[PDB]
C-alpha cells in the first residue's frame, strides 16, 4: 500500500498483534468473533489453526428448491403475467448467485418497464438472462463440450 | 607502444591541444574500450593514465550501483554526470561493465531490467543532448561479449583496442621492474623464468617475485638466490591448473 | 513484479490517452522497434499528427557526405560520389564515424589534406564486419 | 497412537460423555492430529450432543465427529467416494 | 560525521564528544581473551608452523622481511570440515600473541536497512588502525563470499560492496602493514576469484579430518576436565569412529558426560562413551525392513 | 447503448420515485469496455455534461498509487464528496483491491444518494480481480464494438461536416474501406485530407485526398510463404 | 501573496542555449521526417487560419522509429 | 526432463493439447456443405490470395478421394494430406477387399480412431485438423460428415468452421431450409454466407471455392465446376442484394 | 529411444522452432528463381569467403532429373542429404514406371518427406525451403516448398535478404510473357539489384531448364552474357 512504510514488516506486527489479542490471552470468556472472507490462499494457517478459529464455513451457489423462493421473493412486489414459467430460469443458470436472480428479476422488468408495460413476457426473460449472464463458453473458440 | 600511442592520441589529444582537431574542424572521439584476458593489468594501464595527465580522476568499480532501490542507481549516475559536467577536464574510469552494462533479452526476469533502465542512463547521458566536454569515458571489461550492441557503436565508444597476455620483454622488463627491490647477486637466469614462464601478468610477476622472495625467507637467505625463482615458476604455473576460459573477443 | 510501476501504462493512458486539446504540442517518442502501444497512440480520433516515422534512404546518402566534409578540410581534389553507387547502408551517424576516423587517421599524419586512404580505411574500421553477402537462398 | 487415546481420556473426562465407550478406534481415525484438534473432536461430538439432546456421548457422537472433522471438514465434505480397495 | 557540542544559542562548535564510541564494533572487540595455548592444537602442528611463519613473525620482525626485502604476507585463508577446528587459531592467537585480537563474522555484514557496505566496515578497520593494529580475525567468509551471476529476481548485488569496501580501505589507500586478515570459511567454491588472488587472501590452508588420533585427542581434550574412569582406550573409542570431525569428537564426548549423566554415575563410564559413538544412530529411523 | 444508459442513469435522474413504484433498485454503472474510450471521453463528457449538477467526473484512476489510499485510505472521502454532493456521478479506470473492497462496502446495499452512477472503463481482457466482476457490483456490463459502416458512414458526416468540401464525393465508400474504427479514423482521414490540400496549395478538397488519407492511416499486412491453415 | 506556479518538473527545459543546433539549415538524410515535422510543428505555429478556411485540426503528438545510428 | 506433456489430462478433468489444437483450427479458411437430395455442395475459401501464384492445381481444398466422395480440409495442410493418401488407401483397401465402395461413415470412424492413437499415447502431437465428408451411398444417399481431433465425427447436415464461421453457423439456423433440394437456393443461399462472414469485398471467385457432388443415372458424378458460373452467381446474388434493397 | 515429437503447440497454437527454422532460413542470403515461357531459369551469386576457394568444386544449381533442376534455402550440408533423397525417389518412380518423373510428384513426396522430418523432434528440421523447376510435357514449372513441408507455385519466386525489394522488383521488372534470355534478364536484374558489387563469371551461376531439358550454364556463357547483362 501507499501509505505505509516497509510493508511487509508493517502489517506482520499489526496481524500479529491480531494474533496475540484476538485468540492469544485475555480470556476470551463470552466475546463472539466472526470473519469472513471469499478466498483462502493468503491466509496464514498461524490464526487457521484451531484453539483460534474453529469453524470454517463453506458457502455452495443454491439449488433450485430454494431458488424458487429467492425468484419468486424477488418477482413478489411487481407486477407479472405469472402464464410464464420461472422454473426455465430455475433450470438453466447452473451456478448463478442471488445476485443473478436479483439482476434478472430486475431487468425483466427493465424490459417489459422499457416500453411500459406493467406485465412482464418471457422474451424479457429472455433478454433479461442473455441482458445478466453473458460470454456464455458454449461453442465459438473450442466448444468442444459439443 | 601502439596501445599506448594511439591511445595516447585518442585520449591526450583534445586536452593537451583539441584545436589541430579545429584546425580540421571535425570534432574529437570520446572514448573507448580495453579487452582480452583479466588482470592483463587494464586496471594498471589506466593507473598509467592516472599518473599522465594527473587531474580529474573519477575512477569507478562500476559494480556497487544497484544497493537494492530502482532509481537511486540512476540519481548516482545523474549526480557523476553532473560532478563531471561541472569539471571541465574530467576523466572517468570504469571496470567490471557486465555487472552495469548486461544485456536485453526478453524481459521475463525482475533485476536486470533495473540493469536495462540503468544502461538507459547511460546509453542517453554519454550523449545526452549536451555532449559531454572534456570528459572522456575509459571503459576496460573481461568479457565485451554480452554487452549492448547499442552500446558496440561508435562516437559512445570510439574502438575496442585488445591487451593480450604479455610477451617476453613485457614478462621480462616488467619484470625487472619488479626485480628492482631486490637483494640479488650476479646470478639471475631471468630466462629460467621466462621461458619457463608462458605468459603471466605484473601481478603474476609480483607472485614470481614476490613467493621467490618468500621462498628466499625460506631458510632465511638474506640475499637473493636465482632457484628460488624457479620455485616460484613452479608453484604458480602449477596453481594455473584452476583457470580456463582465457578469452572474449568481441562483435 | 513492480506492477505498481507497471503506474505507468496507466500514466501513459490517463495523462496523453484522453486529450489536453489546447497545449503542449506534440511530444514526440522515438526508438527503432515499437511492441509498446498503438490503441493509445496510432488511434481513431488521436491521430491527429500521431504520425509513424520511417527510415531514410539514397539520394540524400552524398549529401550527409556533402554536408560532413565540409568540416574537414578536403585536400583539393579528392572525390566523394564515388562511393555510393553501391549497397553500403551506413546509417547517417556512421558517416561521421567514417570523418572522424578518416580526418583523424590524417591527423595521425597531422596532414588536413584528405585522400582515397581516408576512404579506403573507413571501409576498414567501420562496417565491413558480419557478413558482406551470402547471397543465395 | 496411544499418546492420542491418552488425550482421548483427557478431553473425555474433561466433558459429560458415556463411559460405555471406545477410543482406539479414534485413535486408528486420527493419523496426524494435535490434541487441540482431538478438543475440537470432542467438543464436535458435544455439537452432536447438542442436535440431539444427549450428555452421555455414545460412541457414534465421536464416530461423525471424527468423519465431521478429519473427512466432512478437511477441504470440503468429500475425501472418499469410490472404493476401489475394500 | 563526529560527535560535538555546540551552543544551543550562538552555534558555536565548542568541544568535541569524548564519547564516539561506535555501537556494535567496540562490542566486538574481544576484550577477555581466553586462554589456548598451543597443547590444545592436535594435528595441525604444520599449519601451527605455516601460520606462525605467515602471520606471528609479521608483528615480530618486519627486519625479517625487509632486510631481504620483498613484502609482508597478506591474508591467510581456512578450510575445511567445519570440527576441525578454525575457532583454535583464533583463540590461540589470541591469548599466546599478544595484540588486541578483534574478531568478524559473516552475517555482521547483511542489515535489512541499506544504503552503503561502508560504514561499519570503514569505521571497523578504521576504528582498528590504532587500538587494534595486529589481529583481525574474519568468520564464515564464505557466507557472505558469494560467487556472483548475470540473472534476475534472484541473489545479491549487496554484501561485496561490504567486502571490497573492506579491501579497499584496507589495502591500497595509504597501504600500511598495520594489518592481519585472518579468514576462516568452512567451504571455498561459493567464494568469488576477486577475493582470493594473490594478496587478498595470501595462503589457501586446508584442515583435513582427524584421523584417528586427533579424534582421541581433542575428545581427551573435551575429558580432561570431566571425571573419566581409567578403563577408557582412547584408541579403542576414536577407532571404531568413522567419519567424524571434531564437532562429532565433542558432541559423542559431552553425549557421554549427557549418557553417563542419565542413571547419575559417579563418574564418566567407557560404555557411556560407546554409547556416544552412537548417539541415536545419527540419523536414527532404524527400520529393518527390506534388509531382513 | 445510450438506451441503456437512459435506462441507467436518467431513469434514475428523472423519475426514480416512478422506478421505485414498482420497488427494485436501481442500475450503476456501464462499464464501456472497448477501443481506448470508443465513444466515451466526449461521450459521456458530452452527454452528462447536460444534467446541470449530476455529473460530478472525479476520474478516479489518474495518479492510482496517489489518489487512490495514499491519504485517503478508506476512499470515502470521495464518498463523501458524492453525498455532500448528492447530484454526481464517479468514474474511475493490491490498494485496487482494498479500494474496490471498500466500493463493495458501500456500495453492497448500503447507499445514500441511491447509487450515484460509479462507472468504471478498461479494455482488452477483463482479468482484474474478479471479486469485483460480481454483477451485483456492477450491473450494466457493456462491450464498445467496432460501429458499422452505417456508423462510421455518420461519424463520417459528423466530421467531415465542417471542413471545406469539394462537392461530387461518396463517402460510403471511404467508409466501405474502413475495417471498423475505435470511433474516428474519420477524423485522422479528414485531417490527413485536408493536410494533403494543405501542403499542396488546395482549397477544394477531393475524395482523392481522404483516399490518400486512408492508405496513410490503414496499411501493413506482408509476409507470405507462411500459408500453413 | 499567491504563487501560482512551483519550482519544476525535474529540468524544466533548460532554459537557454543548450539546444546543440543541426536540424534546419545542416541535416543528412531524414527530409521524410523533417519535412513532416515541419508540416506538423512549424505551418501549426504560425499559420492556425489554414487550420480555419479548410478548418483541420490542431496538432499532436508523433513516434520516430530508427536503428541506433 | 523434455517430455512436454505428450499424453497428459490437466490436473483437473480436461485435456491440454487437444483445446490447442481447437485454437489452431478457427484461425485458417471456411468452408461448408448444404442440405442438398440430389447431390451435395461444398463451398470453400482461397487462402494466400496473392497474384503470381499458378493456380493450376484445379483444387486446394477439395480432395475428391475415391470416385463419388471428396473432403474439404481446414489445419495444417500436408499432415491432412498424409491423412489423404492413408484415407484412400483405406477406402481404396476396403474396394481392394470386396469391389464395393464403403458405406462412408466406418472410414470416418476409422480416422477418428487414427488420430485418436495419437490422442492417448505416441508421444507425440496430434492432428490438429478438421475437415469435411461427402459422398452417396445405398442406404442413406448423399451424406455429411465432419471430423474432428478428438476422434468425434458429427452427422451433420450444416457444418462449421471456427471464428469465421460462427456467424455463418448462426445464419444456417437462421435460414435453415428444409425440403428445398435446389442446389441454386444452397448457391445463393451459400452467397449469402460468404458475402457476410467472409471478408471478401463483394465476393470475388479467386478467393472463393464451390463444388458439388450429384446422383448421374449410376455415376454420382463430381463437379468441381469453373469459374463463370460462379461470376453469373456473383452477379445472381447481387441482384439478390438489389431486391434486397427494393425494400428502400 | 527417444522422439514422440519434440514439438508442442504454443499457448497461442503455433509452432516455435519450425518459426525458428524460418527464421534460420530468412536470415540467410538472397538468390533468385524465374519461370519463363520456355523454360525456366534458376541464378544464384557464390562469392567464395575468401580469395582461396575452387569454385569448380561445390554447385548450388544442381540437377535432379536431366530436365529438372533445383536450388534450395540455407545450408550445404542438408541440401545434400535431401538431394541424394530426392534422386533416389526420384530413381524409385523410374524403376516403377520406365518413365521421366513429373515434378508435382517430387513435390508431394519429398514434401511430405520433409513434413515427416518437421513431425519428429530428436532431429531438427531441415531449415531449407525448395526452389524446383522442371520442363515437363510441354509447360515449365516453378515450385516453391518450405521447410514446413508445404509448398508453391510462382511465375518467379526468390528469398532471403531484401526478399520483399527483391519480390517486388521482379513484381515490377518482370511480367508473363518473356524469353530464357529476357528471364536471365531481369535475374540479373533483380540479382544485382541487392548483390555486391563484385559480380564476374564465377560469382554468379545460372542453371536454367529448356523443354529440352535441363541445362546448367557454365561460367564461360555467363561471362558471355552478364558482361554487362545491361
Ligand atoms: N434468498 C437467497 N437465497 C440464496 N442466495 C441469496 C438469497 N438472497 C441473496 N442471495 C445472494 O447472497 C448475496 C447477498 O449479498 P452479499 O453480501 O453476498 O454481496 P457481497 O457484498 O458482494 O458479498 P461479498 O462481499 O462477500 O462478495 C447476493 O449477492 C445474492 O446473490
Ligand atoms: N602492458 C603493461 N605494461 C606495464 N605493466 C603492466 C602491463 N600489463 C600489466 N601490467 C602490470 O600488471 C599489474 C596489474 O595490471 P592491471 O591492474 O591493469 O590488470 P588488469 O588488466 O586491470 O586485469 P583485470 O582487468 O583482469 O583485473 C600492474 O601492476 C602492472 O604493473
Ligand atoms: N462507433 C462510434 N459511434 C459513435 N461515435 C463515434 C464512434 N467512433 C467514434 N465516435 C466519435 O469519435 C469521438 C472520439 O471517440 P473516442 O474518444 O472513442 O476515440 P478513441 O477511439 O478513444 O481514439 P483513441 O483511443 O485512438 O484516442 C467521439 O466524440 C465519438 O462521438
Amino acid at each position: 500500500y501507499d501509505s505505509n512504510s516497509g510493508g511487509e514488516r508493517e502489517i506482520q506486527r499489526t496481524m500479529l498483534e491480531l494474533l496475540n489479542q484476538l485468540d492469544g490471552f485475555d480470556s476470551r470468556g463470552d466475546v463472539k468473533v466472526i470473519m469472513a472472507t471469499n478466498r483462502i490462499e493468503t491466509l496464514d494457517p498461524a490464526l487457521i489453526r484451531p484453539g483460534r478459529i474453529d469453524r470454517k464455513i463453506e458457502f455452495p451457489l443454491p439449488d433450485e428448491k430454494t431458488k424458487k423462493r429467492i425468484f419468486q421473493i424477488h418477482t413478489s412486489r411487481m407486477t407479472l403475467a405469472d402464464d410464464v414459467t420461472l422454473d426455465d430460469l430455475i433450470m438453466a443458470k447452473d451456478d448463478l448467485s442471488g445476485a443473478d436472480i436479483k439482476a434478472i428479476c430486475t431487468e425483466a422488468g427493465l424490459m417489459a418497464l422499457r416500453e411500459r408495460r406493467m406485465k412482464v413476457t418471457n422474451e424479457d426473460f429472455k433478454k433479461s438472462k442473455e441482458n445478466v449472464l453473458y460470454k456464455k463458453q458454449e461453442g465459438t473458440p473450442e466448444g468442444l463440450y459439443l | 607502444s601502439e596501445q599506448i600511442r594511439e591511445l595516447r592520441e585518442v585520449i591526450e589529444l583534445p586536452l593537451t591541444n583539441p584545436e589541430l582537431f579545429q584546425r580540421v574542424g571535425i570534432i574529437p572521439p570520446k572514448g573507448c574500450l580495453l579487452y582480452g584476458p583479466p588482470g592483463t593489468g587494464k586496471t594498471l594501464l589506466a593507473r598509467a593514465v592516472a599518473s599522465q595527465l594527473d587531474c580529474n580522476f573519477l575512477k569507478v568499480v562500476s559494480s556497487s550501483i544497484v544497493d537494492k532501490y530502482i532509481g537511486e542507481s540512476a540519481r548516482l549516475i545523474r549526480e557523476m554526470f553532473n560532478y563531471a559536467r561541472d569539471h571541465q577536464p574530467c576523466i572517468i574510469f570504469m571496470d567490471e561493465i557486465d555487472a552495469i552494462g548486461g544485456r536485453r533479452f526478453s524481459e521475463g526476469t525482475s533485476a536486470d531490467r533495473e540493469i536495462q533502465r540503468t544502461l538507459m542512463e547511460l546509453l542517453n547521458q554519454m550523449d545526452g543532448f549536451d555532449t559531454l566536454h572534456r570528459v572522456k569515458m575509459i571503459m576496460a571489461t573481461n568479457r565485451p561479449d554480452t554487452l549492448d550492441p547499442a552500446l558496440l557503436r561508435p562516437g559512445r565508444l570510439d574502438r575496442k583496442i585488445h591487451i593480450d597476455l604479455p610477451n617476453e620483454q613485457a614478462r621480462l622488463d616488467i619484470l625487472k621492474i619488479h626485480a628492482g627491490p631486490i637483494t640479488k647477486h650476479g646470478e639471475i637466469d631471468y630466462e629460467a623464468i621466462v621461458k619457463l614462464s608462458d605468459g603471466f601478468n605484473g601481478a603474476d610477476l609480483r607472485n614470481v617475485c614476490t613467493e621467490a622472495g618468500m621462498f628466499a625467507i625460506r631458510a632465511d637467505h638474506d640475499f637473493v638466490v636465482q632457484e628460488d625463482f624457479m620455485k616460484a615458476v613452479r608453484k604458480v604455473a602449477d596453481s594455473k591448473k584452476l583457470e580456463s576460459k582465457l578469452d572474449y573477443k568481441p562483435v | 513484479g513492480a506492477d505498481r510501476e507497471v503506474r505507468i501504462l496507466l500514466e501513459l493512458l490517463n495523462q496523453m490517452d484522453g486529450f489536453d486539446q489546447n497545449v503542449n504540442v506534440k511530444v514526440i517518442m522515438a526508438t527503432n522497434r515499437a511492441d509498446t502501444l498503438d490503441p493509445a497512440l496510432l488511434r481513431p480520433g488521436r491521430l491527429d499528427r500521431k504520425i509513424e516515422f520511417p527510415l531514410p534512404d539514397r539520394r540524400q546518402k552524398r549529401l550527409i557526405f556533402s554536408t560532413i566534409t565540409s568540416k574537414m578540410n578536403l585536400s583539393e581534389e579528392v572525390d566523394l560520389e564515388d562511393y555510393v553507387a553501391r549497397p553500403d547502408k551506413i546509417s547517417g551517424a556512421d558517416i561521421n564515424s567514417i570523418c572522424q576516423e578518416s580526418g583523424m587517421l590524417a591527423v595521425r599524419e597531422n596532414r588536413y589534406i584528405v585522400l582515397a586512404k581516408d576512404f579506403e580505411k573507413a571501409y576498414k574500421t567501420v562496417i565491413k564486419k558480419d557478413e558482406q553477402e551470402h547471397e543465395f537462398y | 497412537l496411544e499418546g492420542r487415546t491418552h488425550i482421548f481420556k483427557i478431553h473425555a473426562r474433561s466433558m459429560s460423555v458415556e463411559r460405555d465407550i471406545r477410543f482406539e478406534l479414534l485413535a486408528r481415525l486420527c493419523p496426524n492430529s494435535t490434541g487441540a484438534e482431538i478438543r475440537s473432536v470432542c467438543t464436535e461430538a458435544g455439537m452432536f450432543a447438542i442436535r440431539a439432546r444427549r450428555k452421555i456421548a455414545t460412541e457414534k457422537d465421536f464416530l461423525e465427529a471424527v468423519n465431521k472433522v478429519i473427512k466432512s471438514y478437511a477441504k470440503f465434505s468429500a475425501t472418499p467416494r469410490y472404493m476401489t480397495y475394500n | 560525521g563526529d560527535l560535538v557540542g555546540v551552543n544551543k544559542d550562538s552555534y558555536l562548535i565548542l568541544e568535541t564528544l569524548p564519547t564516539e564510541y561506535d555501537s556494535r564494533v567496540k562490542a566486538m572487540e574481544v576484550d577477555e581473551r581466553p586462554t589456548e595455548q598451543y597443547s590444545d592444537i592436535g594435528g595441525l602442528d604444520k599449519q601451527i608452523q605455516e601460520l606462525v611463519e605467515a602471520i606471528v613473525l609479521p608483528m615480530n620482525h618486519k627486519e625479517k622481511f625487509e632486510n631481504l626485502g620483498i613484502q609482508p604476507p597478506k591474508g591467510v585463508l581456512m578450510y575445511g570440515p567445519p570440527g576441525t577446528g578454525k575457532t583454535l587459531l583464533a583463540r590461540a592467537c589470541a591469548a599466546q600473541t599478544k595484540a588486541t585480537f578483534l574478531k568478524l563474522a559473516g552475517p555482521q555484514l547483511v542489515q535489512m536497512f541499506i544504503g552503503d557496505g561502508a560504514k561499519l566496515v570503514r569505521d571497523a578497520f578504521a576504528l582498528a588502525k590504532e587500538k587494534a593494529p595486529s589481529i583481525i580475525f574474519i568468520d564464515e567468509l564464505d557466507a557472505i563470499g558469494t560467487k556472483r551471476f548475470d540473472s534476475e529476481k534472484a541473489g545479491d548485488r549487496e554484501v561485496q560492496r561490504t567486502m571490497l569496501e573492506l579491501l579497499n580501505q584496507l589495502d591500497g589507500f595509504q597501504p600500511n602493514t598495520q594489518v592481519k586478515v585472518i579468514a576462516a570459511t568452512n567451504r571455498v567454491d561459493i567464494l568469488d576469484p576477486a577475493l582470493l588472488r594473490s594478496g587478498r587472501l595470501d595462503r589457501k590452508i586446508e584442515f583435513p579430518m582427524p584421523n584417528e588420533e586427533a579424534r582421541a585427542r581433542i575428545m581427551q581434550i573435551h575429558s580432561r576436565k570431566m571425571n573419566v574412569s581409567p578403563d577408557v582406550n582412547y584408541e579403542e573409542l576414536a577407532r571404531c569412529t568413522d567419519d567424524f570431525n571434531g564437532a562429532q569428537c565433542k558432541a559423542v564426548c559431552v553425549e557421554a558426560g549427557m549418557i553417563a549423566l542419565r542413571r547419575g554415575a559417579t563418574e564418566l563410564t567407557h560404555e557411556d562413551y560407546m554409547e556416544g559413538i552412537l548417539e541415536v544412530q545419527a540419523k536414527k529411523k532404524a527400520n529393518l525392513q527390506y534388509y531382513a | 447503448q445510450i438506451k441503456e444508459i437512459k435506462e441507467v442513469i436518467e431513469l434514475p435522474v428523472k423519475h426514480p420515485e416512478l422506478f421505485e413504484a414498482l420497488g427494485i433498485a436501481q442500475p450503476k454503472g456501464v462499464l464501456l469496455y472497448g477501443p481506448p474510450g470508443t465513444g466515451k471521453t466526449l461521450l459521456a463528457r458530452a452527454v452528462a455534461h447536460h444534467t446541470d449538477c449530476t455529473f460530478i467526473r472525479v476520474s478516479g484512476s489518474e495518479l492510482v498509487q496517489k489518489f487512490i489510499g495514499e491519504g485517503a485510505r478508506m476512499v470515502r472521502e470521495l464518498f463523501v464528496m458524492a453525498r455532500e454532493h448528492a447530484p454526481s456521478i464517479i468514474f474511475m479506470d493490491s490498494e485496487v483491491q482494498r479500494t474496490m473492497l471498500e466500493l463493495l462496502n458501500q456500495l453492497d446495499g448500503f447507499e445514500a444518494t441511491k447509487n450515484i452512477k460509479v462507472i468504471m472503463a478498461t479494455n482488452r481482457i477483463d482479468i482484474l480481480d474478479s471479486a469485483l466482476l460480481r454483477p451485483g457490483r456492477i450491473d450494466r456490463k457493456i462491450e464498445f464494438p467496432p460501429p458499422n459502416e452505417e456508423a462510421r458512414l455518420d461519424i463520417l458526416k459528423i466530421h467531415s461536416r465542417k471542413m471545406n468540401l469539394t462537392r461530387g464525393i461518396n463517402l460510403r465508400k471511404i467508409a466501405e474501406l474502413m475495417p471498423g474504427a475505435s470511433g474516428a479514423e474519420v477524423k485522422g482521414v479528414c485531417t490527413e485530407a485536408g493536410m494533403y490540400a494543405l501542403r499542396e496549395r488546395r482549397v477544394h478538397v477531393t475524395q482523392e485526398d481522404f483516399e490518400m488519407a486512408v492508405a496513410k492511416v490503414m496499411q501493413k499486412d506482408s509476409e507470405k510463404n507462411m500459408s500453413i491453415k | 501573496d499567491v504563487l501560482p506556479p512551483e519550482a519544476d518538473s525535474s529540468i524544466m527545459m533548460l532554459t537557454s542555449d543548450q539546444k546543440p543546433d543541426v536540424m534546419y539549415a545542416d541535416i543528412g538524410g531524414m527530409d521524410i521526417q523533417k519535412q513532416e515535422v515541419r508540416e506538423a510543428v512549424e505551418l501549426p505555429l504560425t499559420h492556425f487560419e489554414l487550420y480555419k478556411q479548410i478548418g483541420i485540426d490542431p496538432p499532436r503528438g508523433v513516434l520516430m522509429y530508427g536503428p541506433p545510428g | 526432463r523434455y517430455d512436454s506433456r505428450t499424453t497428459i489430462f490437466s490436473p483437473e478433468g480436461r485435456l491440454y493439447q487437444v483445446e490447442y489444437a481447437m485454437e489452431a483450427i478457427g484461425h485458417a479458411g471456411t468452408c461448408l456443405g448444404i442440405l442438398a437430395n440430389d447431390g451435395v455442395l461444398l463451398a470453400a475459401e482461397r487462402r494466400n490470395i496473392h497474384k503470381l501464384l499458378d493456380e493450376v492445381f484445379f483444387s486446394e481444398k477439395i480432395y475428391k478421394l475415391n470416385e463419388d466422395m471428396a473432403c474439404s480440409v481446414a489445419g495444417i495442410t500436408s499432415d491432412a494430406n498424409v491423412l489423404t493418401n492413408e484415407l484412400r488407401l483405406i477406402a481404396q483397401r476396403y474396394l481392394l477387399q470386396y469391389q464395393e465402395p464403403i458405406p462412408c461413415e466406418q472410414l470416418v470412424t476409422a480416422l477418428c480412431d487414427i488420430k485418436q492413437a495419437y490422442t492417448q499415447f505416441g508421444g507425440k502431437r496430434p492432428f490438429g485438423v478438421s475437415l469435411l465428408y461427402i459422398g452417396w451411398d445405398k442406404h442413406y444417399g448423399f451424406q455429411l460428415y465432419q471430423s474432428d481431433p478428438s476422434g468425434n465425427y458429427g452427422g451433420w447436415k450444416a457444418t462449421c468452421i471456427g471464428n469465421n464461421s460462427a456467424a455463418a453457423v448462426s445464419m444456417l439456423k437462421q435460414d435453415y431450409k428444409e425440403g428445398e433440394m435446389t442446389l441454386k437456393s444452397a448457391l445463393a443461399l451459400a452467397i449469402k454466407v460468404l458475402n457476410k462472414t467472409m471478408d471478401v469485398s463483394k465476393l470475388s471467385a479467386e478467393k472463393v471455392e464451390i463444388a458439388t457432388l450429384t446422383r448421374e443415372n449410376g455415376k454420382t458424378v463430381i463437379r468441381v465446376l469453373k469459374q463463370k458460373e460462379v461470376e453469373q452467381l456473383i452477379k445472381k446474388h447481387e441482384e439478390e442484394e438489389a431486391k434486397a434493397e427494393r425494400e428502400k | 529411444g527417444y522422439s514422440f515429437s519434440l514439438t508442442t503447440f504454443s499457448p497461442s497454437g503455433k509452432l516455435v522452432q519450425i518459426e525458428y527454422a524460418l527464421a534460420a532460413v530468412a536470415g540467410g542470403a538472397p538468390s533468385v528463381g524465374i519461370k519463363a515461357a520456355n523454360g525456366v531459369v534458376l541464378a544464384t551469386e557464390k562469392k567464395q569467403k575468401s580469395i582461396l576457394y575452387d569454385e569448380r568444386s561445390v554447385h548450388k544449381v544442381e540437377p535432379i532429373t536431366k530436365h529438372i533442376g533445383l536450388v534450395y534455402s540455407g545450408m550445404g550440408p542438408d541440401y545434400r542429404v535431401l538431394v541424394h533423397r530426392a534422386r533416389k525417389l526420384a530413381q524409385q518412380y523410374y524403376l516403377v514406371y520406365q518413365e521421366p518423373i513429373p515434378t508435382a510428384q517430387l513435390v508431394q513426396r519429398v514434401a511430405s518427406v520433409m513434413q515427416e522430418y518437421t513431425q519428429s523432434g530428436g532431429v531438427r528440421p531441415f531449415g531449407v525451403s525448395l526452389l524446383i523447376c522442371g520442363w515437363n510435357e510441354g509447360r515449365p514449372y516453378l515450385f516453391q516448398s518450405d521447410p514446413s513441408g508445404a509448398y508453391f507455385a510462382w511465375k518467379a519466386t526468390a528469398m532471403g535478404k531484401n526478399y520483399v525489394n527483391g519480390k517486388t522488383f521482379l513484381e515490377k521488372r518482370y511480367n508473363e510473357d518473356l524469353e530464357l534470355e529476357d528471364a536471365i534478364h531481369t535475374a540479373i536484374l533483380t540479382l544485382k539489384e541487392s548483390f555486391e558489387g563484385q559480380m564476374t563469371e564465377d560469382n554468379i551461376e545460372v542453371g536454367i531448364c529448356n523443354e529440352a531439358g535441363f541445362r546448367r550454364l557454365t561460367p564461360t556463357e555467363v561471362k558471355d552474357y552478364l558482361a554487362a547483362i545491361a
